[PDB]
């Protein structure tokens, strides 16, 4: 569940 | 032990300057070491900033991070934990772009023994990590302009969601006349909110999602 910290 | 009412791991000389990404998403490495870098100074008694850098350049691909195009803050302590060790600041300095690794274990300043993820919404959890065991790395939604906008008092974004995206390190907490907040070290620069720091609304239901994915290391 952990995202990249993709949109940045 | 008692939960103290209020927390600030800058009272204890254990939270370094406050860093500039510059246009890079390294969020996630800036992040990782500033929790690192408070428990090396509670390990060895020195305050030290660790190299965003080695981990934005060396932690890549292996750890499931790209770089200047964002990364995991567990990967990143996985990754000390695996290389036994990482490089100073000032040895291996931050260039705001991905480089070719150039780790050297003579410039190591800090190593990493293990990390600890704690459960997801759990603002009482996080509360008592950040009063026991020191600073806690936290992705948080940043992704609206009031976070880069926010001048002074407690954060809150009724836009936010628990989904997040950027990632911070939470070195404190207490209240500002009753509104609970998390104290919040961002790196965007000192032009940033107070002094590069922003205090985010704290048990208002795991506000921008502060508590869904916090861990620390320990040395
Ligand atoms: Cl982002
Ligand atoms: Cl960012
Ligand atoms: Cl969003
Ligand atoms: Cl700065
Ligand atoms: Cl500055």
């Amino acid at each position: 569940a952990k995202h990249r910290m993709v949109m940045w | 032990r008692i939960l103290p009412d209020s927390v600030d791991w800058r009272e204890k000389g254990c939270v370094t300057e406050v860093k500039d990404q510059g246009s890079c998403g390294a969020c996630w490495a800036f992040s990782a070491v500033g929790a690192l870098e408070a428990q090396l100074k509670l390990k060895t008694g020195k305050l030290v900033s660790l190299s965003a850098q080695n981990l934005v350049d060396c932690s890549t691909e292996k750890y499931g991070n790209k770089g200047c195009n964002g990364g995991f803050m567990t990967t990143a302590f996985q990754y000390i934990i695996d290389n036994k060790g990482i490089d100073s600041d000032a040895s291996y300095p931050y260039k705001a772009m991905d480089q070719k690794c150039q780790y050297d274990s003579k410039y190591r300043a800090a190593t990493c023994s293990k990390y600890t993820e704690l459960p997801y919404g759990r603002e009482d959890v996080l509360k008592e990590a950040v009063a026991n065991k020191g600073p806690v790395s936290v992705g948080v939604d940043a992704r609206h302009p009031s976070f880069f906008l926010y001048r002074s008092g407690v954060y809150y974004e009724p836009s936010c969601t628990q989904n997040v995206n950027h990632g911070v390190l939470v070195v404190g907490y207490g209240d500002l006349n009753g509104k609970e907040y998390w104290l919040v070290k961002n790196s965007w620069g000192h032009n940033f909110g107070e002094e590069g720091y922003i205090r985010m609304a704290r048990n208002k239901g795991n506000h921008c999602g502060i508590a869904s994915f916090p861990s620390y290391p320990e040395i």
